[PDB]
């Protein structure tokens, strides 16, 4: 009954207002690329409407004709149909109202649920933040991963890359630190809530379908964006959808809020744009890409800054997700990608099914920033940890005297110490107590086959007995000395009764 | 019955428009092009 | 409407319309032809002017010749009188046995599921393949995929597959076969009318078969898996049935497009490839997808050009799978067979939390052994197995045995070998590698385990060898 | 170079440019209502089955088509301007395309007197006093001069309304875009 | 506001079809074999129990 | 003069002039802007149109928008007031401070120096890093490369170098950052404020800064070299005096040129790369030199795309440059930090008649012993250490103290080593090398060398280790 009722009130408000337009006849539609004749006062990368209501922007401006792309299927526009300016730069909406909303590259809701409720737009080619306004990356973005956190630190406001092959587990890094800010989010101050944005290109929508409901089942979307632009939608979208992500990733940054977007993948936004190029007749490159190609990934890994307190003091990380064919990280995007950003993450299958799982490749991943952006007590253990590997993957080909044999029993120890399951994120202080029992030589006694049983088990006792030790290590942020006499008798205590 | 509400809801607007589509046949003609003219009027003085 | 041809360049047709254009995809008729040919349209080119893409030989096309619209896309019949039947690309029957008898039509160019259809669940299919069921084992309405080159056993599984999951189906099936041998297409009928899953004299009949063989132009094979969706779709979501929808060769598919992409007067892109080569398979294999309405658990041979799995357009499919089964020519001149390879295979529920725990760690370590074999293959190769540890000779052994253990004898070969078809419950594949490779059989020949089913069968055949 | 006068319309392509380049011989010396006259001359004189016949055929020589054409432009006394156009198109091979450039031309021109084309389309014909107030108002949206060329089209596609071009300006009042709104409005 | 015929039109066709919703109107068999065919994929979905009151559990002890 | 804009592909804008045509490299401005967009002419096309590449970004134009003709290519202000500042490639200010208040403005395009302006001479550079000093040796008013791919210190290395010679350097200094990372230059900005060499307060800078980041279109990367080249050309003539000119990377200028090339019309070359790569980098390379009238000591860093020393870019520029220093990846994997190749890296002044026989002895002794080290390493692989004639192993070990003794820790890379800066003077780099050859400390372990200023503290470092042993 009132199913109706509701149904009226959207005729109730209707737009009346019909304006004097300026228009253009489409004198050839063919491949997602329709080539207006006529407005003449349309602007560059301008946003244009069509007789059946589907959106288009203008991208080419020559003397005779304007090259329009369509964001949208390409069966329904005809020739000698009509095109009318919109006067608008392609802007996305922005704003809290997106929060838990799956929405498409331009920013309509894709799951139903609604509409959007946002009260502002913003233009998705805006230029990156100047030189001043930024100020170097101090904080921790905290990952959930112990090989991210200990040995490739992110902070806030860099610019990581996860680089790898297909099916090495990179989408799965990706939510894992997306489910991890739950508890931040959850709790109190706000300087630490981080608001995740999820930019999916080319992924088929089953795939997104699938992560949603995952971060649902984490109640993870109270806090998350997810801008599909799948398979099926016209490369126009997904050429775009990076840059609506970033614009909604800018309104937090530019509002003293922290933002986390990660674009999966930036392989084939490349793939999207180079198809539109070639399908307005620019000349080719290499390996057919546009000489733009570059371009087109600086100038959007470049909004990732860190505001100083002076703007706000918001930040905006990001995660693009490259794929690489067989390993051969010298192919040409990859390169491009990896000389755009700060640190890597190289995921690799040789290490994937050797059991390393995440294949982080420690010993080729690396982070600018390292020193600052981690906590001091996992500074402190992880510094030890990163040398006892070293040093251990050096003497690691082969498998006699007493300190190479140990030194061989730790770096195992340790590297069964690293390994994690799926969307199973760790405190930081947790990963602090299980790096610091494996490191200060606890674990040499037991076989390495095991460390993974002691691994959980042990979380599972110091997560009830001992949060008040937890809560120390996490307020104060530091293994003092008290802390650390603590966690000796816990972990002594612990490996005997096991 | 959410599910029930959104096909009664798709059902319901389909109706709609079929029944609409074949009102709008009708004549109202010089009533509707004078409205138009009015608002051609309208929009010309409005412009410049 | 009526148009003129202007131009008739290969199977590029430019269609001339003084009054009405028609839209895209729009389908028009050559009229003053013996058969029926159908240029499905392109693109608009201005003067009014349509390019077109001829779904038959255009030998004989003469230019100004007369060409009618149509209305509508190429509308194909779809119903449950499409079981048992042969169609081609424009619905036309082609096992010479009367009209296809529909009262519903469905255009060839429907759009693909939205956002708020999709289904998340995800169950396991067993397939009765030791290697296909332990390491990347199949999922319930999912897509899967096999790549492999030319002559590695891309046709043989597809066979096995079709033989086992739908003859315990309950549900309908389609075969689109898509620019592949026409005798392999005969084949396939005639097992079937043998097999019972085709009545020709009944309404019993589960297999719907969709044929674009090799033989057809470079219209008819694009355009033919777009057939073969929309008449599992049907079955989808009308029907709210479960369906498998097999294709054989989906590469032919994209490879005809650049074939008329040529044509089209559009720059190629990587490879001489279209530049919309994403696009299109995206297109295509979106509306594979099982939605709330039903199910489809399409599986679908990859052909890889060259054995290269750099190319673009294996590289492209591997985005569009839950499953794929690399199958390697190295692995099949060893003799293995199914030459899955073990480690370039994967699978969306390869999880602890779907197929199990033993499942699970059983699978991790084959693929743990096989990977440190491969490490060490190389210096293997060179400086001998004797510069090796003991650890790592035990390595290799295991590795060996597990290798020879993943190949199996499937029925559709009993023609090819002589041996017995076997299928090997899950249970009875887990059981045998945990057992394999926690040294239980390390006594053994390695060569004992070289095509058998369940391993009990590999420890007779080495007791046969002792004699 | 000499700096030629642009035209008012820029037209594009080889018409185009063999179309501005007349436009700016005769704006200087003023020539351009006689030799548009000339060109509408030509227009006819060259569609002549037999001239048509012997001008599309590139196996006679460039030397015979120009000897033709010049014979055909002394018969007819035109202008210095529109006979040397003739050679010119000739001796470039461009006959293929001589209408669309008096057709350019024309398109030139047109905008040269100041005319602004426009388009009306509704689902029935007009009542004549109903398109006198459309003539009225829509030279209310012109400017000074702007002379109005009116099409009156009927599309029964719409289902009512009027739909009205005033060159790039575009006002639609078709009750086909409201159902269209409105429809879309409910399912949102 | 009086004056957009269309806008009153549809909200005219509106008020008909609310009179008229006595039983789905121009429903066709098309209703009901929709209607029966998402209701039963719904009921597999969720599940078989009594669905009318509470089922009962009776667990057991260790 | 006023023309009209009458197409925008990209970042190429094609404008139409009814008066007269502007000459080419002249800037032209935009007319209905918010801020300042600039074109530059590239080409005439005809029919009085020219084909320009904008130094900004090219959205919201609209075809027939006016544009105005400068009359002169860029002219950026120039001067002691430019110090302590930071600008753009058109020379506006982007460190929110004011305007720059000079008298003097440099156009950007200029001729480089004639044949018969070329200083001849040459002297050693001392940069205080052992392997730069030993093997590579740097000169005073000579061109310095920094190759390497991704990831293997030449920032850091550069860093570094304005760290030591900049500081303690008498002369101006101008840094051109040229298509990258702009928390790089934020970095920069800042880590100079807090060394002094820029003095926000008073006007004793020592420092003048010019960026062109990789958000940046390609008309502004291809030409903020050109920039940053202008203001360190002013301050070697005029001033007269010497200069230091960083640029970091070198490869965005010619890659930033090969994003327009193919929508200018040119015909692509080599791995789609311009065709006219060489000439547009020798027109740049060519005024960065030490003329008779002043002297530019120019550090470069060049972006090797994926470690391929061959590729047409780094190629090219290996001929335009005195010293270079190939920074290896598979060096820095090693820990060995600067990753500097030692077998990779030349110089001009490397000659004995110009360094010395002593040091000129004691680089060639170290090169020939890294190269043997090589030549063994094969061999290791099949038989193992064990089985080497009891001379081979000598070798190994001196080679292997040798390569350690190399790393240096810098006092830039302390947040990631966590150890202390050193520099060392040319002389006890030689001593300690000339030591090392000759025995003097075969028996020292080889992780005492690891990461140390000069050979004592190698010693006091076994000294330690040996005692927490
Ligand atoms: N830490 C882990 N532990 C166990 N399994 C993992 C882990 N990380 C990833 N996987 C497995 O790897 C498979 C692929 O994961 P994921 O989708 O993250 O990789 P991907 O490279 O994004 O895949 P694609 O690129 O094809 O989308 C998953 O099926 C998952 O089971
Ligand atoms: N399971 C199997 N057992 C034995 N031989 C096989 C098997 N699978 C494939 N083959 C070999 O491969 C050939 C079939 O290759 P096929 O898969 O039909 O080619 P394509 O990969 O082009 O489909 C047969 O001749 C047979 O010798
Ligand atoms: N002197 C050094 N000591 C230790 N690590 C260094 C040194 N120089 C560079 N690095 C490593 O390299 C990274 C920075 O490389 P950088 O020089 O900025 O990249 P690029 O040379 O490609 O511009 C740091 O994360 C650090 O780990
Ligand atoms: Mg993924
Ligand atoms: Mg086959
Ligand atoms: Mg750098």
């Amino acid at each position: 009954a009132e199913v109706s009722s509701i149904l009226e009130e959207r005729i109730l408000g209707a737009d009346t207002s019909v304006d004097l337009e300026e228009t253009g006849r489409v004198l050839s539609i063919g491949d997602g690329i329709a080539r207006v004749h006529g407005l003449r006062n349309v602007q560059a990368e301008e946003m244009v409407e069509f007789s059946s209501g589907l959106k288009g922007m203008s991208l080419n401006l020559e003397p005779d004709n304007v090259g329009v792309v369509v964001f949208g299927n390409d069966k329904l526009i005809k020739e000698g149909d009509i095109v009318k300016r919109t006067g608008a730069i392609v802007d996305v909406p922005v704003g809290e109202e997106l929060l838990g909303r799956v929405v498409d590259a331009l920013g309509n809701a894709i799951d139903g649920k609604g509409p959007i409720g946002s009260k502002a737009r913003r233009r998705v080619g805006l230029k990156a933040p100047g030189i001043i306004p930024r100020i170097s990356v101090r904080e921790p973005m905290q990952t959930g991963i112990k090989a991210v956190d200990s040995l490739v630190p992110i902070g806030r406001g860099q610019r990581e890359l996860i680089i790898g092959d297909r099916q090495t587990g990179k989408t799965s890094i990706a939510i894992d630190t997306i489910i991890n800010q739950k508890r931040f989010n959850d709790g109190t101050d706000e300087k630490k809530k981080l608001y995740c944005i999820y930019v999916a290109i080319g992924q088929k929508r089953s795939t997104v379908a699938q992560l949603v409901k995952r971060l649902t089942d984490a109640d993870a979307m109270k806090y998350t964006i997810v801008v599909s632009a799948t398979a099926s939608d016209a490369a126009p979208l997904q050429y775009l959808a990076p840059y609506s992500g970033c614009s909604m990733g800018e309104y937090f940054r530019d509002n003293g809020k922290h933002a986390l977007i990660i674009y999966d993948d930036l392989s084939k936004q490349a793939v999207a744009y180079r198809q539109m190029s070639l399908l307005l007749r620019r000349p080719p490159g290499r390996e057919a890409y546009p000489g733009d190609v570059f371009y087109l990934h600086s100038r959007l890994l470049e909004r990732a800054a860190k505001m100083n307190d002076a703007f706000g003091g918001g930040s905006l990380t990001a995660l693009p997700v490259i794929e690489t064919q067989a390993g051969d990280v010298s192919a040409y995007i990859p390169t491009n990608v990896i000389s755009i950003t700060d640190g890597q993450i190289f995921l690799e299958t040789e290490l994937f099914y050797k059991g390393i799982r995440p294949a982080i490749n420690v010993g080729l991943s690396v982070s600018r920033v390292g020193s600052a952006a981690q906590t001091r007590a996992m500074k402190q253990v992880a510094g030890t940890m990163k040398l006892e590997l070293a040093q251990y993957r050096e003497v690691a080909a082969f498998a006699l005297d007493a300190a190479t044999q140990q030194l061989l029993s730790r770096g195992v120890r340790l590297t069964e110490l690293l390994k994690q399951g799926q969307y199973s994120p760790m405190a930081i202080e947790e990963q602090v107590a299980v790096i610091y029992a494996g490191v200060r030589g606890y674990l040499d006694k037991l076989e390495p086959s095991k460390i993974t049983k002691f691994e959980n088990a042990f979380l599972s006792h110091v997560i009830s007995q001992h949060q008040a030790l937890l809560g120390k290590i996490r307020t104060d942020g530091k293994i003092s000395e008290e802390s650390d006499a603590k966690l000796k008798e816990i972990v002594t205590n612990f490996l005997a009764g096991f | 019955q959410n599910m029930m509400r959104q096909k009664e809801q798709e059902h319901m607007i389909n109706w709609v428009e079929k029944r609409v589509v074949q009102s709008i046949s009708a004549q109202q003609e010089k009533e509707t092009i004078a409205k138009c003219i009015a608002d051609l009027k309208l929009l010309s003085k409005k412009a410049q | 409407t009526t148009g003129r041809i202007v131009a008739v360049i290969g199977a590029v047709v430019d269609v001339q319309f003084d009054e009405g254009l028609p839209p895209i995809l729009n389908a028009l008729e050559v009229q003053g032809r013996e058969t029926r040919l159908v240029l499905e349209v392109a693109q608009h080119l201005g003067e009014s002017t349509v390019r077109t893409i001829a779904m038959d030989g255009t030998e004989g096309l003469v230019r100004g010749q007369k060409v009618l619209d149509s209305g509508a896309p190429i509308r194909i019949p779809v119903g449950p009188e499409t079981l048992g039947r042969i169609m081609n690309v424009i619905g036309e029957p082609i096992d010479e046995r009367g009209p296809i008898k529909t009262k519903q039509f469905a255009a060839i160019h429907a759009e693909a599921p939205e956002f708020v259809e999709m289904s998340v669940e995800q169950e396991i299919l067993v397939t009765g393949i030791k290697v296909v069921d332990l390491l990347a084992p199949y999922a319930k309405g999912g897509k899967i995929g096999l790549f492999g080159g030319a002559g590695v056993g891309k046709t043989v599984l597809i066979m096995e597959l079709i033989n086992n999951v739908a003859k315990a189906h309950g549900g309908y099936s389609v075969f689109a076969g898509v620019g592949e041998r026409t005798r392999e297409g005969n084949d396939l009928y005639h097992e079937m009318i043998e097999s019972g899953v085709i009545n020709l004299k009944d309404a019993t009949s589960k297999v719907a078969l969709v044929y674009g063989q090799m033989n057809e132009p470079p219209g008819a094979r694009a355009r033919v898996a777009l057939t073969g969706l929309t008449v599992a779709e049907y079955f989808r979501d009308q029907e709210g049935q479960d369906v498998l929808l097999f294709i054989d060769n989906i590469f032919r598919f994209t490879q005809a497009g650049s074939e008329v992409s040529a044509l089209l007067g559009r720059i190629p892109s990587a490879v001489g490839y279209q530049p919309t080569l994403a696009t299109d398979m995206g297109t295509m294999q979106e509306r594979i997808t099982t939605t709330k309405k039903g199910s489809i658990t399409s599986v679908q041979a990859i052909y890889v050009p060259a054995d290269d799995l750099t190319d673009p357009a294996p590289a492209t499919t591997f985005a569009h799978l839950d499953a794929t089964t690399v199958l390697s020519r190295a692995i099949a001149e060893l003799g293995i067979y199914p030459a899955v390879d073990p480690l370039d295979s994967t699978s969306r529920i390869m999880d602890p939390n779907i197929v199990g725990s033993e499942h699970y760690d059983v699978a991790r370590g084959v693929q743990k052994i096989l990977q440190d074999y491969k490490s060490l293959q190389d210096i293997i190769a060179i400086l001998g197995m004797d510069e090796l540890s003991e650890e790592d000779k035990l390595t290799v052994s295991r590795a060996r045995k597990i290798q020879r253990f993943l190949s199996q004898p499937f029925q559709v070969a009993e023609v090819f070998t002589g041996h017995l078809g076997k299928l090997v419950p899950l249970k009875e594949t887990i059981k045998g590698f945990q057992q394999i490779l926690a040294g239980e059989y390390d006594h053994l020949p390695e060569q004992a385990f070289y095509m058998v089913g369940p391993i009990e069968e590999a420890v007779a055949k080495a007791d046969k060898l002792a004699e | 170079f000499a700096k030629l006068v642009r035209p008012p319309v820029q037209i594009y392509g080889i018409e185009g440019r063999y179309a501005t380049a007349l436009y700016s011989a005769a704006s200087k010396q003023n020539k351009l209502e006689q030799v548009e006259k000339e060109l509408l001359r030509v227009g006819q004189i060259l569609k002549e089955p037999k001239m048509a016949a012997s001008l599309l055929n590139p196996y006679v020589k460039r030397s015979v088509k120009v000897k033709s054409l010049s014979d055909m432009t002394a018969k007819e006394k035109f202008s210095p301007l529109t006979s040397n156009l003739i050679n010119l198109l000739a001796e470039n091979g461009r006959l293929t395309n001589t209408p669309a450039v008096i057709s350019a031309f024309s398109t030139m021109m047109s905008v040269h007197r100041g005319e602004v084309p426009c388009t009306v389309t509704t689902a029935s014909a007009l009542d004549e006093a109903t398109l006198t107030e459309l003539k009225t108002v829509l030279k209310s949206f012109l400017s000074k001069g702007q002379v109005l060329k009116l099409e009156v089209k009927i599309d029964p596609s719409i289902m009512g309304g009027m739909i009205v071009r005033i060159g790039e300006k575009y006002v639609d009042m078709s009750a086909k875009t409201k159902i269209q709104k409105l429809s879309r409005a409910m399912r949102e | 506001d009086p004056v957009q015929k269309l806008f009153v039109d549809k909200i005219r066709e509106y008020r008909t079809k609310r009179q008229t919703s006595g039983g789905p109107v121009d429903a066709g068999p098309e209703y009901q074999q929709d209607l029966d065919r998402e209701l039963f994929k719904l009921k597999q979905m969720y599940g078989k129990a009594d669905m009318n009151t509470f089922p009962n559990f009776t667990f057991e002890d260790p």
